């Protein structure tokens, strides 16, 4: 991860004005709708039968908060993405058996909820800064396979 | 696959982009060249700096093939076979690259249409650009 | 895409596996369960230990759908739509998994047919199992 | 990388009876035929117009030797796949711009040339030992993105 100074202030500044709780529940929300094989991994969240069922579902929102707080960690400790995510990488490998391709997929869901959310402030410059982080956060969760 | 719901979701969307398709396709490219600079390699022959005139021309051309496809939703190999020999045969574009441009196209639409860019819509749209990506790499 | 060369390369191959298809499909599965144990998850309900009787039964069933496809090479959505709702809709099998089984199927054929498993052949075969994978995940 | 003792003797024993020079030229050979977009990356090897052109081609064979000797390193230094491949990962990223998915693809070509080559000795047990190595060797070359 590079993350230059003007590339650093774009991230923490634009992250400034998103509600993290909704970014998380909505990204997790969208992922399951756009990629329905991801529902199998979350068999424990009740039914997920339609676009509605998987959006009012309190358990999806709840999980997507635990997701966003870890992502918030990412930002705090960009020195060591791998250290921060050592435990969680182990979890998603030894006990969940999630193919790493699924990480960049969710990464992308955060990427476009941010754009959906922030409007014409999610400039190509802003996006790129976020790309490198979500990319960094993705291979962080993969280094234990 | 594309249901009747997918077919009609698409047409509303391209009904709404109207004549912005051109400047959208520009933005999507500009977004790809920065978030995924690996792609810049395929365009060594043109100026590519953020705001630009050759990026603008290619931009419009892209969104036209998107307009075309949306029209011939049911005959995508048919409608876009001339762009198949260009990418698959002539240029040898990596099949991973189409996932980067399709994504940046979604970030573009999502940015410009918060009201319309719902989950239900967004899946059809992804799915759509996946078969547009598929046919594009079909050879 | 599948050229006439691809169509006929396939039919020779399935012409040569004859009635080994069954034990081949077994071997391919046995090969998948070991090189990619992530897959074992999808078969929690059966015995899966190296040599086995339920792995043998599923094995044959697989190679039948491969025989079927090779016959209806030109109507793959048609020939295999009943295996689409099984995998895509009922089981929610990851689309990455089909790349692991297709590979193990190639290691199986390559092992048993050194004479026939040439480069030219092997591309058609890969390409074939890619559209068999595609249709399988088509929903 | 796990690589147990009986999983270690399967690798160095079966690698015992392959000609590395041909495994390398043939895996590189097959990759370009089965995945033709990989030819763009190797623009410098003459024409690659057909299955023949890309198999008698001395430059393909030559490159596939340099590939196999690095793979041989992998085997010697399974303690540190990442250290061994630090330089080469940098090369394939900063100067070649190769999408990491292409690594597991070539990995696979070695995987089945081995099977094609060794016959009914490439047992499911043998394959798995080789999977983990070629997998290990693949994310080794990816850790600099
Ligand atoms: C994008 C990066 C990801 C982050 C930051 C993340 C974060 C987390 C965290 C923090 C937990 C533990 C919750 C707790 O401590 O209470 C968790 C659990 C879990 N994650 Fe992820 N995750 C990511 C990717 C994924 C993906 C793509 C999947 C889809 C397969 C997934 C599937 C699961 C499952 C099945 C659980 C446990 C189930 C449960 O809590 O009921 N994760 N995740
Ligand atoms: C799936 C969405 C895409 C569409 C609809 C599309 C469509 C087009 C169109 C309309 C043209 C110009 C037609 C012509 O002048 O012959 C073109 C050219 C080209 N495309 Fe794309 N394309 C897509 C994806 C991509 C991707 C992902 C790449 C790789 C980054 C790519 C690389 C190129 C190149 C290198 C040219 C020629 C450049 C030039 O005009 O000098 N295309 N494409
Ligand atoms: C592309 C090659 C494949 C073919 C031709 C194929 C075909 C079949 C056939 C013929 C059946 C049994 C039909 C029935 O009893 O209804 C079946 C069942 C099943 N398949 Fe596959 N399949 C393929 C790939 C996969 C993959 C990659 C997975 C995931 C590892 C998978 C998971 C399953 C499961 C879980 C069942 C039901 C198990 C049972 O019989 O109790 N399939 N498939
Ligand atoms: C499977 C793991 C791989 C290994 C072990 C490997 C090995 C090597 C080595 C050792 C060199 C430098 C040769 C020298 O020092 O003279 C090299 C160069 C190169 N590799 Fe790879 N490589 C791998 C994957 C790939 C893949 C998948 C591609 C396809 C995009 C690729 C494309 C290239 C290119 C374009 C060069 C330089 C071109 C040239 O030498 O003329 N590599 N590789």
């Amino acid at each position: 991860v590079h993350l230059t100074d003007a590339e650093k202030a774009a991230v923490n500044g634009l992250w400034g004005k998103v509600n993290p709780d909704d970014v998380g529940g909505e990204a997790l929300g969208r992922l399951l709708v756009v990629y329905p094989w991801t529902q199998r991994y979350f068999d424990s969240f009740g039914d997920l039968s339609s676009a509605s069922a998987i959006m009012g579902n309190p358990k999806v929102k709840a999980h997507g908060k635990k997701v966003i707080n870890a992502f918030n960690d990412g930002l705090k400790h960009l020195d060591n993405l791998k250290g921060t995510f050592a435990h969680l990488s182990e979890l998603h490998c030894d006990k969940l058996h999630v193919d790493p391709e699924n990480f960049r997929l969710l990464g992308n869901m955060i990427v476009i909820v941010l754009g959906h959310h922030l409007g014409k402030e999610f400039t190509p410059c802003a996006q790129a800064a976020f790309q490198k982080v979500v990319a960094g956060v993705a291979s962080a969760l993969a280094h234990k396979y | 696959v594309l249901s009747a719901d997918d077919k009609t979701n698409i047409k509303n969307c391209w009904g709404k982009i109207g004549g912005h398709g051109g400047e959208y396709g520009e933005e999507a490219l500009q977004r790809m060249f920065a978030a995924f600079p690996t792609t810049k390699t395929y365009f060594s022959h043109i100026d590519v700096s953020p705001g630009s005139a050759q990026v603008k021309a290619h931009g419009k051309k892209v969104a036209d093939a998107l307009a075309k496809a949306a029209d011939h939703v049911e005959d995508l190999p048919g409608a876009l076979s001339t762009l198949s020999d260009l990418h698959a045969h002539k240029l040898r574009v990596d099949p991973v690259n189409f996932k980067f441009l399709s994504h940046c196209l979604l970030v573009t639409l999502a940015c410009h249409h918060p009201g319309d860019f719902t989950p239900a819509m967004h899946a059809s749209l992804d799915k759509f650009l996946a078969s547009v990506s598929t046919v594009l790499t079909s050879k």
